[PDB]
């Protein structure tokens, strides 16, 4: 279907399907010299170009090599650089370059890619989709949303500019906005849109303002693959590992932790009520938008596996302390924090990101009344010195209608079933 | 930003290639 050849490629189409013929039987480095070849010998072909490209694409995978592929971003770079390339090959070579500058973390890099393309074709929307897509992977949403509201202006039912637009609205806190650009976009049923992050927000929104027609779309999702269930709703996944929203001390296996954090749990508290009194600011508010209303801060003195070396100047005993449980300091999907909460908070409905870390939570200063959590159908409260444990990857929601403020400590540790070479080999999150 | 306790960002992992 792609139109490829310019009129001087059509003239050398032996030579360009004998190359091309080695990269599709498997003999990729036979293919990259053949090309190499080509390229030497027609140095303005465009087809040439891109076969070399294509090449060094595959040499990368086969090779597993971040190199391999940096030199065939180039090389599609180079194709556009020719001569009288016809506009699917630019178009191809352009969109394959901004795709593995992504998949390196390029990502102003893809950006800068995908700007050229969308002036290089004004007309095709789908690059501007690209192009939002860019802007949402650096953090961008401001620019990400001028696009996709270009694109809702040219194409209003555009669903895949709907779903990310949505998205855009609902995390600028924009909820009751949101809502149809999401469940328009996903019954458009356009590619790209069976994503579980719409369903995701959408049913979050939808619950927010009350909507009941959240379980729906959650139970849908489901339905679709997205979600392990209507409870269980993270996105990034091991599949297999036990799934139940409370868990023992002994169902985890680490009751080695547990009592160290319960046989200490004074100096726990007494580090974290000093750096409440005489080192606030190292509480920082709650910024994912989970909150109702109310005040919700978190002083983090491990994240994504890594030790915040000023954080545990402030809580050294405790830090020191859990130095010996690497379940919980090498977890790189979970954090160790201590969590205040004061009376008039209302914490959302939400789930956290990954199904591969369990949370305990250790009771420090907890009012007599009005402090509880949820987790699925289950409703719970702390106790001063006591661990709960939960899979925040399940529904929870949490109220603090006390008369004084709750101080707990928060411990994520790996989910007891991941493997070591998975607890190494996971991205953080 | 990072996903913490919630799935707020559009990615929560950051790209390395391979
Ligand atoms: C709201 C809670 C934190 C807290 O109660 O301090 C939560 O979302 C979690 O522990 O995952
Ligand atoms: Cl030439
Ligand atoms: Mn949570």
């Amino acid at each position: 279907k792609p139109k490829l050849l310019n009129k001087f490629d059509k003239t050398i189409k032996a030579e360009l399907d004998a190359a091309e013929k080695l990269r599709k039987r498997g003999k990729i480095e036979e293919a990259v010299n053949a090309f190499k070849e080509l390229v030497r010998k027609y140095p303005q072909s465009p087809r040439a170009r891109y076969g070399k490209a294509q090449c060094e694409d595959d040499l990368a995978e086969k090779r597993r090599s971040n190199e391999v592929l940096r030199g065939a971003i180039e090389t599609y770079q180079e194709v556009a650089s020719l001569p009288d390339v016809p506009a699917d090959l630019l178009k191809l070579s352009l969109k394959r370059r901004s795709d593995r500058q992504q998949f390196l973390g390029h990502m102003r890099g893809s950006l800068l890619t995908l700007q050229r393309l969308v002036q290089l074709f004004p007309n095709d929307t789908s690059l501007k989709n690209d192009l939002g897509v860019g802007y949402l992977l650096i953090g961008d949403n401001d620019n990400a949303k001028k696009v996709y509201e270009e694109v809702l202006s040219v194409t209003p039912n555009d669903g895949f500019a709907k779903v990310h637009y949505g998205f855009i609205l609902k995390a600028q806190n924009k909820i009751a906005e949101s809502i149809p650009y999401l469940k328009e976009g996903i019954e458009s049923g356009d590619p790209g849109t069976d994503d579980g992050r719409f369903y995701f927000h959408l049913g979050d929104a939808m619950q927010r303002v009350g909507n009941k027609e959240a379980y729906k779309w959650y139970e849908l999702g489901h339905k679709r693959g997205h979600f392990a269930s209507v409870w269980q709703r993270s996105l990034y996944n091991v599949n297999g590992l036990k799934a139940q929203p409370w868990w023992t001390p002994k169902e985890t296996g680490y009751t080695e932790l547990v009592k160290s954090l319960e046989r200490n749990w004074k100096l726990i508290r007494d580090e974290g009520l000093a750096v409440m009194d005489k080192a606030k600011g190292l509480f920082l508010p709650e910024d994912e938008n989970l909150r109702e209303k109310g005040d919700w801060s978190q002083f983090t003195l491990w994240q994504q596996g890594r030790r915040n070396e000023n954080a545990c100047k402030g809580a050294p005993k405790t830090c020191t302390l859990l130095e010996k449980f690497p379940e919980t300091t090498g977890c790189r999907r979970g954090q160790i924090k201590y969590s205040i909460m004061h009376p008039g908070t209302h914490v959302w409905p939400h789930t956290g990101p990954t199904n591969c870390r369990l949370q305990m939570h250790l009771g420090l200063v907890i009012p007599k009344e009005g402090c509880k959590i949820r987790c699925a159908n289950e409703t719970k409260t702390w106790e001063e010195g006591k661990v709960l444990i939960f899979d925040d990857s399940f529904e929870h929601e949490v109220w603090q209608d006390a008369s004084s403020f709750r101080l707990i400590f928060i411990v994520d540790v790996w989910h007891p079933e991941l493997t070591p070479q998975q607890r190494r080999s996971l991205p953080a999150i | 930003g990072k996903c913490k306790d919630g799935l707020g960002e559009y990615t929560c992992t950051s790209l390395e290639g391979f």
